[PDB]
RNA sequence: GAAAUUGUUGAAAGGGAAGGGCAUUUGAUCAGACA
RNA sequence: GGAAUACUGCCAGCUGGGACUGAGGACUGCGACGUAAGUCAAGGAUGCUGGCAUAAUGGUUAUAUGCCGCCCGUCUUGAAA
RNA sequence: AAAUAUGUAAGAAGUCCUUGUUACUUAAUUGAACGUGGACAUUUGAAUGAAGAGCUUUUAGUGGGCCAUUUUUGGUAAGC
């Protein structure tokens, strides 16, 4: 009682009936995976660029 | 059984472009990748560390992560009927600038310079590209140029 | 009280000018519609006449008709037909010829007709079978305030501006093919002339490149 | 209410495109071209008759 | 016959009327329904849209959601207008003056107000005030805090609230949730 | 393919701004309408030289009437015409009235002796016999007798009704 | 006191099935408005 | 040397015959023809005349004729089987 | 070393200028990243099209397929 092992027909008709969409790209995206060395010193750059405009518009 | 090992169906794709064999030469090693970069995948088969996988040769990213001796890339990959977002891991060896970004820049250098000088001396700048456009009406001249007749030629085996 | 005959005087008066305008910029188009034929016959002749040839400019707009109908279609053409607006057969449309547009053509020549179409075929296009597109509605033209209303921006205020822009691409010619709407045309009244329509004219069929015989199977089309 | 059609209804023929009316004056499509005539070079008739 | 980019015979998928079968809440659309037909301004046709949404799609705005909104910047004088039920938060001690107008107003919520010197008034007391929705305020509560929307798109590394009767030790904290028992999620 | 005429195609292959002012060459077709001219023209360009369709340009096409098209001709034709098996040469000669008129009777000839349709016949030379005692074919050469006459036995009179009340007779 | 089924009477059709759809003739029968 | 004709194309050129359709229901709009008053083929048919008021038309039904029509449900890639 | 298919780019989330932040980096205010302020608008950066774009929840049926064009494997071949 063999069957039919495997094909790709109307594979490519099915995925293009809700249609292959871009995976919507945002402003800042995300920071996994980035050297941790260069994070840990931009959440202190980040520290000081937001007291020295509090003291600018104080 | 099947095999569908990590480096499978890749004979050809890791040669090492014939009569280019040895060492890399050092101008690979001396150009700087910023996080942002636009950069296209091409493995070398010289170097086994880092090497992408074969899904990925050929394939275009940016850069989002800058590490010691390797980069960090954004591609994104097509799975079902969606595209997935892949941070991948590559040295600085299996990687190259992508030139299809180059003259972007150049263009918008000269778009600005063509724009700069119109608001000076007049409107209707004209800065955007154009297919090419069927040709205009001319005037074929003869002089020196008698049309020569031809005709088909019978057929000769000549085997 | 008012508005009986004060505005109602004011309104006959104020259209008066508008006809005045397209009267006199109609009558402006009829002096170089004839201008650039008579010029293009003495440069034949006169090229002719000092032992050269004349070549003629490319055409830069075809009128393409859909000829195939809509099962079994490979989809890289079916997608092409979707962005011409040809989405059932015996329909057309403008297109204007550059390099983009020539290589949508030959993807598609199994299945459409077209050619370069003259200035009567064009003309009898618009008055018969002229349908705006105006807020996704397919409304007829049948008055120059319609035109007037949606694209007047653009300079075209009468049906005949519209057609001026058309046969001579101007710089407005994507806003003024995109209103119209793609023209409904039935089966020729003489037949299509070959015993079978699914060859290239070429070999003796029907789609293809066909230029300005193009204008004998429209109008009977029309 | 019903799309009545151009060139061969003459009150619509003159509601839109009232350069129609003046068109029928010197009848605009029976015009006469004014005769020249000069003569194809000599080098365009064998070329033409060429065997 | 024609090629179909679209579905043919789609619905819009918004609502044109509410569901409800309340005669008073009908008679505010009717209202509100001419009002945004016939004044050509943003304001009525946004509380057409907000008057159709259901019990989900309008949150409690709370009273003191309304007095951080009026600490902005020369928005001390806009009435509030909230298209839902406005409830008493017992957080808060100052509560400004400025009246609020709402759909509903629980017991606490309208002598909390009335007591602070406002004015509780309803929807179609607004229309004969202002019919452009001249110097008002809409605010609406949050949507996202519901206790059923956590549990949306449970699966591996999403970390969204698995749907569980009974919490605590031997309740879904096994092999799949740490590294001791098999694999980490 | 249809009621045939006779062009004559000229083409520039584009000049570049390397070479300008290019040979301008030339060939006559046999062909229905300036449709199939053109297609034709770059059907033997391509057998002769390197250019095509996008590569070149159509300088002038005219349309080459008979001199004398009210004389009878004796025409010698040249053909290359492909067979179901290999590809041979072959020498027809047609009495006609014109040049477009031998070409009609040669498709017409070609298709129904040889079954040789009209994409795979090559017009090599057409080429009026200007004297007698050249023609080397005998069914040509049974015309050009002195006072020739012939009868036309057997006249099949058609009818128009379906019944004649008289018996037809087929004298001439 | 229904149907399957059966008798009688009346009407109609029938050259190795019957039944059906569209159209009309023929026969039977029915309606409307008569403002 | 001087024309005609054929072929192709144009006319906001003229004109005859036939067929199907008459939707909408105060006025409004765009126009045309006129010195004007007004008129008009201008955002959808009116005018005149005859015949029958009964089986004239139409509906129902039986039969005849022309063409077409294989068994219903079910499992199945596939059922008149 | 093709043809056909395939990745990326064709701008405002852009470009340029000025100088602030850091515990990172550099011999070094050098660089890096992120900002402050200023300048440049829709012929604002090819073509065509769009019965709009984006997002979420929930649930049914299905998980025995077959045929044809072309590419191709086993087999003498097959409605294999």
């Amino acid at each position: 009682a063999k069957s039919k092992n495997h094909t790709a027909h109307n594979q490519t008709r099915k995925a293009h009936r809700n249609g292959i969409k871009k995976p919507k790209t945002y402003k800042y995206p995300s920071l996994k995976g980035v050297d941790p060395k260069f994070r840990r010193n931009h959440k202190h750059a980040l520290h000081g660029t937001a007291k020295a405009l509090a003291a600018a518009k104080k | 059984g099947k095999s569908h090992g990590y480096r499978s169906r890749t004979r050809y794709m890791f040669q090492r472009d014939f009569r280019k064999h040895g060492a890399v030469h050092l101008s690979t090693y001396l150009k700087v990748y910023k996080v942002g970069d636009i950069v296209d995948i091409k493995a070398n088969g010289s170097i086994q560390k880092g090497m992408p996988h074969k899904f990925y040769q050929g394939k275009t990213g940016v850069v989002y992560n800058v590490t010691k001796s390797s980069v960090g890339v954004i591609i994104n990959k097509m799975v079902g009927n969606r595209y997935l977002e892949k941070r991948l891991n590559l040295r600085v060896e299996h990687i190259k600038h992508s030139k299809c970004r180059q003259e972007f820049l150049e263009r918008v250098k000269a778009n600005a310079a063509k724009r700069a000088e119109a608001k000076a001396q007049g409107v209707a700048v004209q800065l955007k590209r154009q297919p090419a456009q069927p040709r205009e009406s001319r005037i074929v001249s003869t002089e020196g140029n008698v049309p020569q007749t031809l005709a088909p030629v019978p057929y000769e085996t000549f085997i | 009280a008012e508005q009986v005959a004060a505005e109602r005087a004011a309104r006959k008066a104020a259209n008066k000018e508008k006809r005045a305008i397209i009267l006199e910029r109609n009558a402006a188009y009829q002096k170089e519609y004839e201008t650039a034929e008579r010029n293009i016959i003495q440069a034949k002749r006169d090229a002719k006449a000092a032992g050269s040839y004349y070549v003629e400019a490319q055409h830069k707009l075809v009128f393409v008709v859909r000829i195939k109908g809509i099962n079994k279609i490979p989809p890289k053409p079916r997608k092409v037909l979707q962005l011409l607006r040809l989405t059932r057969i015996n329909s057309g449309t403008f297109v204007k010829v550059t390099k983009a547009t020539l290589e949508l053509l030959k993807l598609i020549e199994p299945y459409v007709a077209y050619g370069y179409p003259s200035y009567s075929t064009i003309r009898q296009l618009v008055y018969k079978r002229g349908f705006g597109k105006i807020n996704k509605q397919r409304v007829p033209l049948s008055d120059n305030a319609i035109i007037e209303a949606n694209l007047g921006k653009y300079g075209i205020l009468s049906i005949d501006d519209l057609i001026h822009e058309i046969i001579t691409v101007g710089p407005h010619f994507k806003q003024a093919n995109n209103f119209l709407w793609p023209f409904k045309l039935s089966n020729p009244s003489g037949g299509w002339g070959v015993p079978r329509k699914f060859k290239h004219f070429i070999q003796g069929g029907s789609f293809g490149n066909r230029e300005e015989f193009i204008n004998k199977l429209v109008k009977s089309m029309n | 209410v019903l799309k009545k059609n151009p060139l061969k209804n003459k009150q619509v023929l003159l509601r839109l495109n009232p350069y129609a009316k003046v068109f029928a004056a010197e009848k605009l499509g029976s015009k006469k071209a004014e005769k020249t005539g000069t003569k194809p070079a000599a080098v365009f008739t064998e070329t033409l008759k060429h065997d | 016959g024609i090629d179909h980019t679209s579905k043919q015979h789609k619905r819009s998928g918004h609502r044109t009327a509410p569901k409800s079968d309340n005669v008073y809440l009908k008679l505010l659309v009717k209202l509100y329904t001419f009002l945004a037909r016939r004044t050509d301004a943003p304001f009525n046709k946004v509380v057409l849209k907000a008057l159709f949404l259901s019990k989900i799609n309008r949150p409690p705005v709370s009273v003191s959601r309304i007095a951080r909104a009026l600490k902005q910047e020369g928005a001390a004088n806009k009435t509030v207008v909230v298209v839902g039920t406005v409830t008493d938060d017992a957080r808060i001690f100052e509560f400004p003056k400025t009246t609020v107008a709402a759909l509903r107003f629980t017991a606490g919520a309208r002598a909390k107000i009335v007591k602070a010197g406002g004015e509780c008034i309803t929807l179609d007391q607004l229309a004969v005030r202002a019919p452009k929705g001249q110097n008002t305020l809409i605010l609406r509560g949050p949507r996202n805090s519901r206790e059923a929307v956590r549990h949306f798109g449970m699966g591996p590394h999403k970390g969204k609230a698995p749907r569980i009767l009974s919490t605590g030790r031997k309740f879904e904290r096994a092999r799949g949730r740490r590294r001791s028992k098999g694999f980490k999620v | 393919m249809a009621h045939f005429k006779e062009y004559q195609v000229i083409g520039r292959r584009l000049p570049t701004e390397s070479v300008p002012e290019p040979k301008l060459f030339r060939m006559r077709i046999f062909a229905s309408n300036e449709v199939i001219a053109k297609s034709r023209y770059w059907y033997f360009l391509q057998k002769l030289h390197k250019v095509k369709k996008a590569s070149g340009e159509i300088v002038s096409i005219n349309q080459i009437n008979e001199a004398h098209p009210t004389k009878v001709k004796n025409f010698g034709v040249w053909v290359r015409y492909d067979s179901r098996s290999g590809t041979h040469n072959m020498y027809k000669e047609i009495r006609d009235v014109s040049r477009v008129a031998a070409v009609e009777t040669l498709y017409q000839d070609m298709a129904a002796r040889h079954r040789a349709r009209f994409r795979s016949i090559h017009i090599l030379k057409v080429a009026e016999i200007e004297k007698t005692a050249d023609v080397k074919r005998q069914y040509v050469k049974q015309f050009l007798t002195k006072d020739l006459k012939f009868p036309l036995p057997h006249r099949v009179q058609k009818s128009t009704k379906t019944f004649s009340y008289k018996r037809p007779s087929t004298f001439y």
